[PDB]
């Protein structure tokens, strides 16, 4: 019952011999300023990936 | 180097060249509709929409990236991610590149052949506003060359770039090839000064300041009607030189592989007649003109069925390409002749009658303008 | 996130693109030359009057190089002057050898650099070529770095 | 758990098929063969295993 | 040799050469959509207005093109059409026309369900059922041999037929592939020749004496490239007589243009399509030869066409086509010229009726020779 | 060093045209019937057998292995070994190589002239189907090229292969010579770097591999505009260098030498047009109809008179062969024009009524559609 309970999918070539996905992040903050400002808090970003068989 | 095609493309005038001399020149050719009550009125709603610019810059997308869209917003009282219902009615159409789409909600209902098709689309545009979604019919989808069914898979159903890494070189080696050509030219003479104990002075001192900014002195007024003293004993001057030759065919042989791999011909790619014949350009004319034709019924006629139902209240029409041939007045008087002596020369013989010479004349279309009548 | 370099390394001009400032408001008594260092001998009219270095004087700034100001070839009595009061410039000196590094520099009479032990003010920036039979040094300099005697 | 192939997936990239028979003296030889990966989690904490029930 | 027990060739080789080399792409992807596109006569029907509103409506050609480019490629492809039937689609078609979509699978995507080799049928040895399995999660799906058509590609020896489980073999044999691979490696040693054009040489004795990566080399090295980057025509350079000596030397080059367009022409005598097409290149010195050479061009397309284009029309048309029996023509491909047509047309309309007049031929039939040849000038139905 | 045929067929390119280009154009060239009633219904009963891609196969194979077979199935009630009775029935048409054909019974009666001609063909297709015996009229077989008895006899009455030992080795020997030229090209320069002491060097070790680095790393950054240093006292510098010159020449006359053996000539082995002449090659094209016309009418009409009587009921008919020959658009309305002005010019004066002169009209192929009557 293996193909049956689980989902079954074909984003895959007969030829590959593996695969990677990947997974995103962020950081960032905000404040409270004035009209005569020349400092604002900034943000980023980050990434990851794991592979298969 | 340069793996995001887009800075290319911006950047050297020839990848420009390539991808924008086809689509371009292909919609400016024009077309012409039968099976319609009249023409004139069509001409005047074609250039009221004014949507040419938008189409020309949706292929060149297509071409360049592999992919891009266009929506087709209509004055219908129904929000937008719903179907359309039968009508002849438009409004605008604005055009989105190819990061700008992606696949919602997908059908696999066996009883429509439309199963494995997305139904939705999501477009994100940005300018901080919220991305949104679009019903099937009222968006086309503009893809590029055709590749193999898993690269199109993996690259979510849209084709490739006609920028392939071969053209990416060719491109690239020709202009190293051309610096390269400078040096030699700039390394055709050399002259050489040597001097017993040279070596001796030391480092960044007067004394060899001195000797610098005299050799430059001396360097500067020499020439043919000028001449140099040294010392016999101690200094000698020679000089060096090769020869260079071959080059300009190097650099034509480089640029005849450019061609040869982007496709389109030399007079179109160099913009350089050959010079040495008088009628064989022509001929690579009609060849460009099947090339470009060729990719015409390809692309551009699906753009015609998508966006000409929706402006057009005829039911049943024939959409036919004009023949891409640079005219002549003159030509054309005679082409003129010929049609008008043929058209009528014996159907003064046959039930041949007004109302349909008249309409075989104005078919082809003359110079000669007639009222409607009889 | 980088700063890009400046081409030409020839006295009396900036050499990197980095947080500058020029002073444009100026005007010379007696005659400058590019790369030396000037001070401010008095203030007219939102104006400073500005003179070659003296003696125990405070350097204020490097005087800089421009092709439409100054078409002499040098800074002439009675000109508006530009002056560079933050960043780093070529200057001329009359040492020999380099300097350690971020060290703190010593300026002679007539605005050249000569030493490389001070106590505080313009330190040295790790650019040290050739000119002239003599050489060219890069410094960098700041703002509130050397305060005027009281 | 939770049903969806964001989460948990089995791949098929080749389904099964026969390799033409290979003859010999009187006698036949026909191999058969196909791939597969097995499970893969992409997002865990979607499942709950309650053991020693 | 050992190899794999699972034979596989054109499987990815095939696929990345004709991704990434846009040579390998021109002498696949020429020949398909000129074919397609050349365009066809239908005769025995009553009228074509319809008959391009219905082919205009299902718009297949696309399909059709890439179909061929598969078929070329890869040695063989499929396409099935889906019929508006009201049964299984495992079962037969019964007579009719209708259809409602054609759609291409490649030639991974097809093997055979069961076979049927009985003796009264001539249907022996032909696969009767196909078991195709698409993509995107799909199942796989039993299709009757009536419903879909099978395109092969050039023929082989019928050993590797059977060995390939009836099917062709890719255009891109390894003679012509590795044709195509020295050829980048030829150009890549002329210009590296093109490089190595002068050399120059700088002797000095004790040079030895110098330390490994200290500074008093680096110092010689950037001196040494200090005064390579100032040197010119015109500029002088001075050296110590006792210590070091500079020579300069140079080699010739000649030949590589000529060289390469060698290579050149072997890789078009091997690829079969001729000069001004694959290369794109007139060759200038002459007026009217390319007019020849692409007739002839038009030869080898035709000849190529007659072999697979008509098996997808005599596929598609009864699905159509209500009427019963009808014949294909192909258009000539040709393209002719306003003048050309112009003349043409005067020389036909007034052949047509310079001497019918004392004849039988009336009205009702010479209308029908006048616009059976497609003219510019149009008629209404009638008399 | 023999090799096996059919590997060097499905491998080389080169060999794939010389076995291929003749039988696809000669069949689909095309013929015209006489004595027919009428030949649309012809047309279409021929291509609705549609047999045309087992005809072309069938010619390649008889080609190359010397040998083919066509096993031809008929609607009758008899078993297969059975002669065939008089009538016109098709079902089928298969084809078999030259390898599972082979000679069962023997006619030696010298009544009939069939002495010395195999009675009854001996099947074995294989693939877990019984071998079985075909009637002499139920099989066609083709064969290859003219040999010597005492060759022929000991092939079992067979044909030889088109690609003989000097057609073999002559294409063997293009390619060695084309690798022969690149390694002349590679080895246009050497640079030769010489040091004393360089032997005391010892193999293998951490010392060489330094030494071999530092030579590839300077190696790596030479050119124009780029000098290197070298010891005066211990080591030397030099470059020898080689010029090429006559080998694209000879790789002509290589060509040359494979077209003269083949016997088709270059503009259809080569393909690349001569370019000095517009109006040769035009004749050369018409000595190629003519040679492959003459080795048509050798070996395709055969398999004319083996399937037509089969199919058509008529008595009496004949078998013509269309003029190979381009046919282009505005000469064929020319001559069109020629023939209807030649055909009723001077008819009006004698016999020559209109119930022959449509026929004479319509015989000719025409463009000109007439409807059948008086």
């Amino acid at each position: 019952s293996a193909l049956r309970v689980f989902p079954v999918t074909t984003e895959l070539s007969p030829t590959d011999k593996t695969f990677e996905y990947m997974t995103f992040d962020k950081v960032g903050t905000a404040q409270i300023i004035a009209d005569y400002t020349d400092d604002l808090p900034l943000v980023d970003a980050l990434g990851t990936s794991e592979f298969g068989k | 180097a340069s793996y995001h095609v887009g800075s290319f493309y911006n950047d050297n005038a020839t990848a420009k060249r390539i991808v924008d001399v086809i689509p371009e020149e292909m919609v400016t050719a024009g077309f012409k509709i039968s099976g319609v009550k009249d023409e004139k009125e069509f001409k005047s709603l074609w250039d009221s929409y004014k949507i040419d610019p938008s189409l020309v810059d949706a292929l060149c997308w297509a071409r360049l990236y592999g992919g891009a869209a266009i929506v087709a917003i209509i004055n219908d009282n129904r929000m937008l991610t719903s179907p359309v219902k039968p009508g002849a009615k438009l409004e605008g159409v604005r055009v989105y590149d190819r990061f700008a789409i992606t696949i919602e909600k997908r059908v696999t209902n066996a009883r429509s052949p439309r199963y494995g098709e997305p139904e939705i689309y999501k477009v994100s545009p940005g300018d901080n506003i919220q991305p949104y979604l679009i019903h099937h019919t009222r968006i086309f989808i503009a893809d590029g060359e055709r590749v193999t069914p898993q690269m199109r898979k993996q690259n979510q159903g849209w084709g490739a770039s006609v920028l392939n890494k071969s053209l990416i070189d060719a491109i690239c080696d020709y202009d190293y090839c051309e610096s390269l050509a400078t040096q030699i030219l700039r390394r055709k003479q050399q002259a050489v000064w040597k001097v017993k104990g040279l070596a001796e002075m030391c480092d960044d001192d007067d004394a060899q300041y001195a000797a610098r900014l005299r050799l430059a002195q001396v360097d500067d007024n020499s020439g043919v009607g000028r001449a140099i003293g040294i010392d016999a004993e101690t200094e000698e001057y020679d000089v060096l030189n090769s020869d260079i030759s071959g080059v300009p065919e190097f650099l034509s042989s480089k640029m005849d592989r450019i061609v040869s791999l982007s496709g389109i011909h030399e007079i179109i790619i160099k913009n350089k007649n050959v010079g040495g014949v008088s009628a064989s350009q022509n001929t690579a004319l009609e060849t460009f003109y099947k090339l470009v034709d060729r990719k015409r019924e390809e692309d551009y006629r699906p753009l015609l069925e998508f966006l000409l139902p929706f402006i057009v209240d005829e039911q049943e029409w024939s959409i036919e390409f004009e023949p891409l041939s640079v005219p002549s007045k003159k030509e054309e008087s005679e082409i003129t002749k010929n049609n008008v002596e043929s058209v009528t020369k014996a159907i003064t013989e046959q039930i041949i009658d007004l109302e349909e010479a008249r309409d075989t004349l104005r078919s082809i279309a003359p110079e000669f303008k007639l009222k409607d009548g009889n | 996130y980088e700063n890009l370099f400046l081409r030409p390394a020839c006295p009396g001009n900036i050499s990197d693109t980095s947080t500058y400032n020029i002073d444009g408001a100026c005007v010379a008594q007696g005659d400058i030359g590019f790369g030396s260092a000037v001070q401010v001998v008095g203030i007219v009219d939102g104006v400073k009057v500005v003179a070659a270095l003296p003696d125990g004087g405070t350097p204020y700034g490097i005087a800089f190089r421009s092709q439409y100001e100054h078409l002499s070839g040098k800074i002439l009595d009675g000109e508006v002057c530009n002056v560079v009061s933050h960043g780093r410039v070529w200057t001329l000196t009359s040492l020999g050898e380099a300097p350690s590094l971020f060290s703190k520099l010593q300026f002679g009479s007539g605005g050249v650099v000569t030493g490389g032990s001070g106590s505080a003010g313009w330190t040295f920036a790790g650019g040290f070529v050739k000119h002239e039979d003599g050489y060219i040094i890069e410094v960098q300099v700041k703002q509130n770095a050397f305060i005027a005697p009281p | 758990y939770e049903k969806n192939p964001m989460n948990m997936s089995i791949e098929i990239p080749e389904a099964f098929n026969m390799l033409p028979a290979q003859p010999k003296d009187l006698h036949f030889k026909v191999p058969c063969t196909s791939k597969c990966t097995g499970l893969t989690i992409y997002r865990p904490m979607t499942i709950v295993l309650i053991t020693g029930v």
